[PDB]
RNA sequence: CCCAUAGUAGGCCUAAAAGCAGCCACCAAUUAAGAAAGCGUUCAAGCUCAACACCCACUACCUAAAAAAUCCCAAACAUAUAA
């Protein structure tokens, strides 16, 4: 997880989900794609 | 909400529809198969095997041809297009040839068609053949 | 057995 | 297809889709055919054996499956969506699959 | 040291004789033959630039088969950037 | 104008009613006349 | 069937000689020797030059005030023309070189003892210029996405925009205009002294008209 | 409706589906024209949280929602029958639509506080150790802004922020 | 899987780029090069053909050799070595429209377009296609005379870019 | 979401350039698929996208944070007719 002001997927494996109140983009192709909103 | 003007049908429907027409009219064995997903190679291998017999393989739109035989004689041969239809057309019936190569695939469902102006099922293709 | 205005 | 060939049709001893083509309830086998049918599915397993029969009798539509432990599932599509018959198709084979092994 | 072999430089030969049609050791050049023997759709071929959009008819394949192309084309411009 | 369906494959056999006719049809006619058609018939098939 | 549609056509369309955005110098060729006042009203209310389109179809669009020194058109200048394509695009500057002197007094003095030396130029811009345009053998959407990235990284508020867009702006602002339904509005109270505002307000509000602010553009005033 | 049952008989299942009864819009609504079911029956903005008689009808047995294709409502009120559905169930108006457990799964005891207009899940929201200023106070946010619309009674407009 | 790459008649050899690719996936190089110029030993060497090598899952090869590429065939047809460097500005070649037609009477044979049962029409617009793309010229009729100038003239205009060619080359080894 | 065969590894340059280092063309087979829009390979393979078929995805096309030092800081409140 990097904290990140603005979310961006960057690859077609990555998916955006609320999970306690805030926005994540996870990966599970590419881990190092995980961000957290900041 | 104001319904909007209807679009005006497109050049290419129109060619489809006296493609449609012409197949259907200038030939006698329509059978309607079920266009089974096979790889590229097996599909343009069976499709040059009937091509032997000069059975040809057509392939039309469900939004082109549904229309055409609602308003045509064969309003009985909608229930079959409800997916993938590939027509096998031949101007003379052929039908044993066509059997025999639709048997070497055996997920591919021959589902029907109309020979002579006579809509069969797939044992009337069966019974056509013997 | 519903007016024009009826709310249920 | 990928969903499906993604799991493999390793425990599947043959599959059997039996619909009246004519009948107006056969949508959903006959897209649940299609999909078995697809190539990627079928090239996991090549012993498994995917069988088409069309019938005329007027009969409601069947999916017959025999798994190699010997199990059954039999999926009738006259009132099932493709999506369930292809869930409940991926699930037993998950079953089956750890059984035998 | 790979090449193709020796192509003929013959006037004569080469608009007498489609040289490289004979790709056997054995076998001989392939004469040409009259013009009365060949089919007349050869003749009608498009030797020149493509047929544009407006020179097709819009109830031909070939209309719509240049309409997709020229969207295929377009697609990929508007897409390299993206 | 619009073609009847398939029969079912376990349906009793059923023949279309157009030619109920011609079968009643061929039984009026006396064996000269029917020999006469057969003859011209015969030619005709070849 | 999906329906396709004819695809614009660009064959009319000439791109020049050089296509990509010429080098700006840091200061002018001569050096000015005499310093100026501050002059902030250059960059305050809206632009009157530099609002239209000229040769190409798209372009950046300022909303706000600001100035523009030399690292500012290194960024647009390489931005640009490393993403664009040479062949199938051209981009020209709208804006001039700098040339407004920027004074600086040395680091540590206190106030007083004159004004301080020339440091660097800068190009001032108002709200509504065009700040570079492109054109040539191409759509807005394809320009569009660099555009965007050279506009925000600008000191003032900017937006890349077309021809079409940028007159669908102009037509929505003035449709709010017309079909508002606050009976008051800003002109009106302001011309004719409603309350006694004018004593905290500018004279530049009365054609201003409460749109903007300082350097600052509000789009959403009426 | 239409259901699914799953029966193994001599080590075979056997996969069918029935139609059972299905509910019928009551006849005669009193706004013909309107596009959605709520229009059609003069219920536009007039319907709040609590309303679980008209909330519970688009909503699945265990509590979820239903999709908009089937219902039929609009993007505007799908989103606000959406959001009062969640409000109801945080407060504890439909406890017949609890979700599904799975065989040999009993929740453990946990406290119970009675709450209402819960725009928020519980566990997602944070302490407010810093209230901060009167010119900036972080406020606690009350019902859903959706609902800014409904019809009001009173001459003070609906506090959303306590 | 396929193993595609077109292999000159008769000269296959152990070497790439063809060698690596085989041994990588465990065909044998030295048994395809005796297999392919056994079956290739009656074309004329140099030929490029292209072959398809389909590969069994216990490295048993099976290699299905095609009819040459049209660019040969178009090439000798017009008594050219190298197509145009710039086509559409220069040509290259010159052919009529009957050296079309007798080329895709052997294509029209290969695999690819003889699976699809296409009318010789739809080989010959393909050929006129691949032409364009070479700088050869089709033409309806074309005379012993007319063929001999336009040489003439490629001659000239060949020599010249060898000239340059050669300034550019000399340039680079003054740099 | 679904799906992908082929003239052909287009020619040129290049040790090699095979849709995808560069230059030129950008035609054509199949009902349908760019002489290729994005990755990838030393060069190839390989994974996508634009195609067909299937078929109601029946898309929004406005953006987006936070840290300080003694101890948070009125209490509270969404519902009864604008006064
Ligand atoms: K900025
Ligand atoms: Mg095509
Ligand atoms: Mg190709
Ligand atoms: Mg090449
Ligand atoms: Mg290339
Ligand atoms: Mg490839
Ligand atoms: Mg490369
Ligand atoms: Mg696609
Ligand atoms: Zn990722």
């Amino acid at each position: 997880f990097k904290n990140k002001t603005v979310l961006k997927k960057r690859c077609k494996d990555c998916y955006l989900v609320k999970r306690r109140g805030r926005w994540y983009v996870y990966c599970k192709t590419h881990p190092r794609h995980k961000q957290r909103q900041m | 909400s104001p319904p909007s003007p209807p679009q005006e049908e497109i050049g290419l429907i129109r060619l489809l529809r006296r493609e449609i027409a012409a197949v259907f009219q200038d030939n006698r064995m329509i059978a309607v198969c079920q266009n089974v997903a096979l790889s590229a190679e097996d599909k343009l291998l069976m499709r040059h095997q009937l091509r032997k017999h000069k059975i040809l393989m057509k392939v039309f739109p469900n939004q082109v041809l549904k229309p055409f035989l609602e308003d045509s004689k064969y309003q009985n041969l909608l229930p079959l297009f409800v997916g993938h239809n590939m027509l096998l057309v031949s101007e003379e019936p052929k039908v044993k040839e066509m059997v025999r190569i639709l048997r070497t695939v055996p997920f591919l469902p021959l589902l029907g068609g109309c020979i002579d102006d006579t809509i069969l099922s797939r044992q009337g293709f069966i019974n056509y053949s013997k | 057995s519903y007016l024009p205005g009826y709310v249920p | 297809a990928a969903a499906l060939a993604r799991l493999g049709l390793r425990p599947v001893k043959q599959v059997r889709v039996q619909f009246c083509p004519f009948e107006k309830n056969v949508e959903s086998t006959r897209t649940f055919l299609q999909t078995v049918s697809s190539e990627k599915v079928r090239s996991t397993n090549l012993n498994c054996s995917v069988i088409a029969d069309v019938r005329h009798d007027g009969s409601e539509p069947c999916v017959d499956v025999l798994f190699g432990d010997g199990h059954r599932l039999i999926m009738r599509g006259a009132h099932l969506t493709a999506l369930e018959m292809l869930t409940a198709f991926a699930s037993h084979i998950r079953a089956r699959d750890a059984a035998g092994s | 040291a790979l090449k193709d072999p020796d192509v003929c430089t013959d006037p004569v030969q080469l608009t007498t004789y489609a040289m490289g049609v004979n790709i056997y050791k054995e076998g001989q050049d392939v004469p040409l033959k009259p013009d009365a023997e060949y089919p007349e759709w050869l003749f009608e071929m498009n030797l020149g630039p493509p047929k544009t959009l407006e020179e097709l008819d819009p109830e031909s394949r070939e209309y719509w088969r240049r309409l997709r192309k020229q969207n295929i084309w377009r697609h990929n411009r508007l897409s390299k950037n993206k | 104008e619009a073609l009847a369906g398939a029969p079912l494959d376990n349906a009793p056999k059923e023949y279309p009613p157009k030619i109920q006719q011609l079968v009643q049809d061929i039984a009026s006619l006396t064996l000269l006349e029917i020999s006469d058609l057969n003859e011209l018939l015969k030619k005709t098939l070849k | 069937v999906k329906t396709l549609l004819p695809v614009p056509s660009f064959e009319d369309v000439s791109i020049p000689e050089k296509p990509k955005l010429r080098f700006i110098e840091r200061a002018p060729l001569v050096p000015k020797v005499r310093r100026e006042p501050k002059n902030l009203s250059d960059i305050r209310g809206p632009s009157t030059e530099a609002t239209e389109f000229t040769e190409g179809n798209f372009a950046i669009l300022a909303l706000g005030g600001g100035y523009l020194h030399w690292g500012h058109f290194e960024m647009m200048r390489l931005t640009i023309n490393r993403s664009m394509d040479p062949k199938n695009m051209f981009a020209i500057w709208r804006v001039p070189a700098p040339f407004k002197p920027i004074t600086r007094k040395s680091v540590g003095h206190r106030m007083g003892g004159g004004k301080g030396a020339i440091d660097h130029y800068v190009t001032p811009v108002k709200a509504g210029r065009l700040v570079v345009e492109m054109g040539g053998r191409c759509e807005f959407e394809e320009v569009q996405g660099f555009l965007d990235q050279v506009a925000h990284k600008l000191p003032f508020a900017a937006k890349a925009v077309s021809r079409g867009t940028l007159e669908k702006m102009r037509k929505d602002q003035e449709e709010r205009e017309r079909n508002n339904q606050n009976p008051w509005t800003f002109e009106r109270i302001a011309t004719a002294n409603m309350l006694g505002i004018r004593k905290v307000l500018s004279p530049y509000d009365l054609t201003h008209k409460g749109k903007y602010w300082g350097k600052f553009y509000m789009p959403k005033r009426v | 409706f239409r259901e699914v049952v799953e029966t193994q008989e001599g080590k075979t299942t056997i996969i069918e589906g029935r139609i059972t009864a299905t509910p019928k819009e009551s006849p005669n609504p009193p706004n013909p024209s309107g596009q959605c079911p709520i229009c059609r029956w003069n219920l536009k903005h007039k319907y709040n949280y609590d309303d679980v008689l008209l909330l519970s009808q688009f909503i699945r047995p265990h509590g979820g929602m239903l999709p908009r294709k089937i219902t039929g409502l609009c993007q505007e009120e799908h989103r606000k029958i959406e959001e009062c559905v969640k409000m109801a169930h945080r407060a504890g108006l439909l406890p017949n639509h609890r979700p599904r457990l799975p065989e040999g799964v009993v929740p453990k005891s946990k406290p119970q506080l009675n709450r209402y207009l819960t725009r928020w899940a519980p566990g997602s929201v944070k302490p407010i150790y810093k209230k901060g200023p009167r010119w900036n106070r972080v406020r606690m946010p009350v019902g859903s802004p959706l609902l800014r619309d409904n019809v009001c009674y009173s001459r003070t407009p609906w506090k959303l922020y306590h | 899987g396929v193993i595609r790459a077109i292999v000159r008649a008769g000269l296959a050899m152990p070497g790439p780029p063809l060698g690596p690719v085989l041994g990588q996936r465990g065909v044998s190089i030295n048994q395809f090069c005796k297999e392919f110029n056994e079956r290739t030993k009656d074309i004329k060497e140099g030929i490029p053909l292209p072959t398809k090598i389909l590969v069994k899952p216990d490295r048993t090869f099976e290699i299905k050799i095609g009819q040459p590429t049209v660019s040969y065939f178009l090439k000798a047809a017009a008594g050219i070595e190298k197509g145009a460097r710039q086509t559409g500005k220069e040509v290259a070649g010159l052919v009529t429209l009957k050296h079309v037609y007798e080329i895709a009477r052997i294509k029209a044979q290969d695999e690819a377009f003889a699976l699809q049962d296409v009318p010789l029409s739809s080989v010959v617009r393909s050929i006129i296609g691949s032409a364009r793309s070479l700088g050869i010229r089709v033409v309806k009729d074309l005379s012993s005379e007319e063929l001999a100038a336009f040489q003439k003239e490629r001659a000239i205009f060949l020599a010249a870019q060898k000239e340059a060619d050669l300034a550019a080359q000399e340039e680079a080894a003054k740099k």
